DNA sequence: ATCTTTCCTATTGCTTTAAAGGCAGAGGACTGTATTGATCAGTCCAAACTTCTTTCTGCATGTACATGGAAAACTGGCCAAGGCAAACACGTCCGGAATGATGGTATTTAAGAACAAACATTCCCTGGTATCAGCAAGTACAGTGCCCTGCTGACAGA
DNA sequence: TCTGTCAGCAGGGCACTGTACTTGCTGATACCAGGGAATGTTTGTTCTTAAATACCATCATTCCGGACGTGTTTGCCTTGGCCAGTTTTCCATGTACATGCAGAAAGAAGTTTGGACTGATCAATACAGTCCTCTGCCTTTAAAGCAATAGGAAAGAT
């Protein structure tokens, strides 16, 4: 019988790891690629320096954590350990965003 | 109690480069809330000037617009064959929004998708819906208008995502009924008991909670047809 | 040359590190979706703002003085880039 | 003739400079006119919040048996005090993480 | 020549020499340092800014400098730093 | 028997009252001794101009009212209808307060 | 002269209304506390700010326009007072 | 010869005061020179959104037969449009009220 | 004598009969359209010192009041008040 | 490792009007992190000076210190009628916090509650509140100190409220055992094992996070006694 | 209590980033003059505080009980964990070009000063909107009565 | 002697009636917004000076695109564990509705406090020119930290 963790043990050793390090958490060409996107219906053939885009990046994850944290509580609110949609909707309209 | 709009120059023609004037007149002040579209046989109409003075996004200059108060005119310098088409005055400076009777020209990304045509026999109901994508949904007001040959266009009501506050046309309060979702981004019209007279085109426009914003964005809008 | 869509570049691995940077245990499968909406739309605002700046400069490269300011402006301050 | 010019930091007894902070107050459309001791007490408030932060950063590396300030140690020193949380809530540090906390809930029975 | 670009790395890596001899700094936290130098004098100058437009005063005293600082930092952090600004005022006018 | 509303029917009806009206809804002269006891702690012998009272039972009249607003969207987010102090304060713990 | 007890001058028949005008049904009885202690912690922030600013004034008395500025201060503009 | 004086609201066309918006700018300390056409452009925004905001309060009055503006008229124009709101997202008015909303599973039934 | 007050009610009520001739407003109202007046004064205001002040330059011209408006005021209240604005100051350059 | 703490002069006597100097002599370099204290006989100590030269609230500029590195001095310059105590330098300036020796001079709102005095038998444990009130409760952290006629004053650990961090020292570490109830606006200390040497009087103190703020406030002492 | 997996700890190399040293220019300091914002003493009246007296209206207390919250149980399905193959992200390297910065000219435009007057603020008055009170009119809540459908005892068939 | 079916009874659901509340109209009145009038102070006009900015050219720095190779990460699929959702029950705890008490509100007067205007004046800051030295950019060295390997210990699962 091969080795199994049973659910919800990996998930903590992650939480641990990923709240330990400091690290960007999403690909980086991925995220310029969007950024680019994103900006050209804003104004057609922009350029952007490299620190432009990791300070989008840098904002951006702290602003999801941030967000994952509430959504975690709002979560927990409604005596519960998974996260729904509904519980992101309800920080974000607590935050009034 | 509504304010007829009434264009004098029911039909005109005319050759290629020179200039042409289309004048609409209110029945009461409507203080410059004047829009002027131009329809293309069987298709949506699109904007040209709105707040009676000022060009819609993509016009050009060629399209110049005047007015205030009760006296209003449309004015196109260079004409091409493109220019063939209706056009129609509409003033939304009151409650019941009221469109021109037209006048017919003949020269010698936001998006709302909606349904196709479909056939209804009388007395049933049905619900067209207005798929819109592109923009904020809940920051605009979507608009609906009626279409007919014999009538014209006709202006229905609205309903506001923002808050869902709707805004009837007193000839067509019960017969039409709007609601939306959010999650889709669509809003539904229902219309209830159809009869002959009620085999039409419909079309949703997208305008803005602005008071001088008019219908700038339209639909292909769907054909009802009633047996 | 052009870009079509690269929201779905955001993947679900990178969704979970986040969510699990954040404290989460267990997430519902709708969550990423979700999530990629909300960052679309507020990298669409930071972005909005950037961009209007570098404009008013007569710039046409986005540079990191442009995203601070606009993350500034969004009550968002960002220390490390402000030089 | 002139004497021997000497630093107003120096004069003041700070490390953060006095003169700079005046010419940035002056070029910084604060006020039409500034007083001698403006720059002085403001240097004064900034070298403080300086040196506050830095030694619970210092503390904080010294805690990983590390040498160097990285923004992790920052970000370490500011979460953990409750006033400088306060003054920097609204702010993100670059690189700094966050602060291992796990909600008891989801902790194993 | 290249123009040049001021920073407050040399006074902070002076007070980290201060106050911790051995330990030295990265320079991204030396960048992050600087970036908090620069908003709390945003602040602080913003708010005396204010204050002086509100009493009707042409000048940015020691007075608007410590009202705002009492106004933003909280807590202790204000009077530690209301103290620190006094002694160095006290220090500066016996010169 | 006396006629009697069901519970929660005047609830509702109170609901729309005071939705609809305006006027505050704190007794002035309890409020202006609350803020003259707060300020006793920051400088004795403090006088109050009348509109310095009303701007801040203004402000906090609105502000409770919005926290109840945050504090109902929580109680209804866990299934139910009474509001409780774990809705007030996850309210304020997403509002950053 | 000294006033000692004024935070149970809130009553629960106005906490009541300032919740009904926030649209609650239901009110469990634990929630007047909460809320009075909500409330101190806030005029104490504001009361704060607003007799800094008369003090930094050199007055004695507590003008709206403090009060205001003390709001504003906050991230809470407050419309109607002379701002 | 002197010409006579023209007030530059009435050369921009304006109703709202241009002198007052560029003495203001001047006074409030936002720059060292202030140019020719930045009053009149400002002047011009603020009568804008003065007016939208008159009016909308305006319809709102007239729905409910009233011939005055009140508070709570202001209040329910800037509440019941998203642009508006959001603007002033972060500001109370006095005396305004809420809008009515009720969540629906309060209701009956 | 006392200080005189300034303030926008003549110019609101001017407006408010432009755009609502038979319609009045009350005391408290024109306060707060006041206080609202102000407050997008200075929010442009300051957003436009902020603008001059990051590309280095010493005067306030309609560009940075152009921006602080699109950067301010969301949606369609931005394109139209950016209308009204150029409006305005082509009219003033025309006379 | 730990700083050892040395106040010069053990005791002194004095008449009315003359000034009098107490030396604290710290083994290591502390960089200007000291207090001073007054402890009258059966009640608390108050704080006098902190950051080695800095009037706490409430002192009379009659008390002076002075030095920064190793030597530190305080200063009375007119002995009032009540200035006869025990007097303490408290260095903060490493984690283990070190009490001097005590001068014994003899001449010719804030608030922290805690229990009464408890009777214990050996072996067991016993659990005493500290009650605070007056002030931002998760804002500061709660300092234990124990006293005892031989030892002295010796520091036990702290508790922050904010995020429930402690910090013990050594001689205490499993002895001793701090939480806290942001309920109740309360810190316990839990105390284990119980032995005969831990008969002794435990203050809690009130002390801000920042680096410079010393024990500034301090509770009334519960006195336990161990058969 | 035992087996497996993960994290943590300790060497050793090498890598790269921090720290030391040197030069120039631009910006900070020193001295004196002008002047301008701010301090200090008087005075007045606008407004804040204090007390009294009705006058209720709203708060407080108490009683009956309806219903919403919390606990228990139970199950379906939705998500965690692991395996394996392929995608493509990371590194890096080079070419090309678009863009930002610098310098000199010249060119438009804003600051500053002085005077006239015209626009804005404060006072005064009045009349039209809005508040209050009484009486119908409509709406909706709650309970009762009549009609209807499914379950169980006694009858009828087998 | 055994089993299925029908009338009586229990439990639901729709319609009618009593009743409380909110709205709508009419009339009276009271009080707040709007129009007319005098002063002061702030805006407009004209001219000069200078300084901020447009424009044009050039250099060089940096960004975009593409190209390849390695190997870590992502996607898809399978298995199964435990968690979200549903149903049931009970009870305690909020809601609704008396009745009585008292203090909040409003009008009035009296007292008093202090905010702001006025005048004199005086201490501090801007401006200017000069000198010099402190800080930023360039260059070179070495020590903290990352990576690879191996071993030990803690913890999860059985």
């Amino acid at each position: 019988k091969p080795h199994r963790y049973r659910p919800g043990t990996v998930a903590l050793r992650e939480i641990r790891r990923y709240q330990k390090s400091t690290e960007l958490l999403i690909r980086k060409l991925p995220f310029q690629r969007l950024v680019r996107e994103i900006a050209q219906d804003f104004k057609t053939d922009l350029r952007f320096q490299s620190s432009a885009v990791m300070a989008l990046q840098e904002a951006c994850e702290a602003y999801l954590v941030g967000l994952f944290e509430d959504t975690n509580l709002c979560a927990i609110h409604a005596k519960r350990v998974t996260i729904m949609p509904k519980d992101i909707q309800l920080a974000r309209r607590i935050r009034g965003e | 109690m509504d304010i007829k709009m009434t264009q004098s120059p029911s039909s005109m023609h005319a050759s290629l480069g020179e200039r042409v004037t289309i004048t609409c007149k209110a029945s009461q002040d409507i203080r410059s809330y004047l829009s002027w579209y131009q329809q293309k046989p069987w298709k949506s109409p699109k904007t040209l000037i709105y707040y009676a003075t000022s060009l819609a996004d993509g016009v050009p200059s060629r399209f110049s617009g005047s007015g205030s108060g009760q006296d209003f005119s449309l004015t196109i310098n260079n004409l091409e064959s493109d220019d063939t088409a209706t056009y129609y005055c509409l003033q939304h400076g009151e409650s019941p929004y009221t469109f021109g009777s037209g006048t017919k020209l003949e020269i010698k990304e936001v998006q709302l998708q909606q349904s196709g045509p479909e056939l209804v026999e009388p007395g049933t109901s049905v619900k067209m819906p207005c798929k819109a994508s592109g923009y904020t949904f809940t920051s605009y007001t979507i608009q609906w208008v009626k279409q007919t040959p014999r009538q014209g266009l006709e202006w229905i009501g609205y309903i506001y995502p923002y808050n869902a506050g709707t805004k009837y046309n007193e000839k067509f309060k019960g017969k039409a009924t709007l609601t939306s979702d959010k999650s889709s981004s669509t809003v539904y019209m229902e219309l209830s008991s159809l009869t002959s007279e009620d085999s039409a085109v419909y079309y949703c426009a997208r305008k803005s909670s602005r008071l001088r914003s008019t219908l700038d964005y339209w639909g292909q809008g769907t054909s009802v047809t009633v047996s | 040359k052009v870009l079509r869509d690269n929201i779905q570049g955001i993947t679900k691995p990178a969704i979970r590190r986040l969510a699990r940077r954040g404290g989460v245990k267990r997430i519902s499968g709708l969550i990423y979706e979700e999530t990629r909406g909300v960052l679309k739309v507020f990298l669409e605002n930071v972005i909005r703002d950037a961009v209007t700046y570098t404009e008013h400069a007569k710039r046409k490269t986005v540079t990191a003085m442009d995203v601070v300011y606009a993350l500034k402006r969004q009550g968002r301050t960002l220390y490390g880039f402000g030089g | 003739a002139r004497a021997k010019a000497k630093t107003r930091s120096s004069r003041a007894g700070l490390q953060f400079p006095v003169g700079r902070v005046h010419r940035l107050l002056r070029k910084g459309n604060y006020s039409e006119r500034v007083g001698a001791g403006a720059p002085v007490y403001l240097a004064a408030v900034l070298e403080y919040l300086t040196a506050e932060i830095l030694e619970l950063a210092g503390n904080a590396a010294r805690d990983n048996k590390k040498t160097r300030i990285i923004p992790r140690h920052l970000q370490l020193a500011i979460r953990n005090d409750e006033e400088l949380n306060k003054l920097l809530g609204r702010v993100t540090i670059a690189q700094g993480g966050v602060l291992p906390n796990i909600q008891a809930v989801l902790l194993p029975k | 020549k290249r123009s040049r670009k001021e920073s407050y790395s040399i006074y902070v890596y002076k007070v980290l020499k201060q106050v911790h001899p051995d330990t030295g700094i990265s320079s991204k936290a030396m960048g992050i340092m600087n970036s908090f130098v620069n908003d709390i004098f945003e602040r602080i100058a913003g708010e005396a800014s204010r204050l002086a437009h509100y009493n009707k005063r042409s000048t940015i005293t020691s007075r608007e400098i410590q009202t705002a600082v009492r106004l933003l930092l909280p807590g202790e952090l204000a009077k530690h730093a209301v103290s620190e600004g006094t002694k160095a005022v006290t220090k500066y006018t016996s010169a």
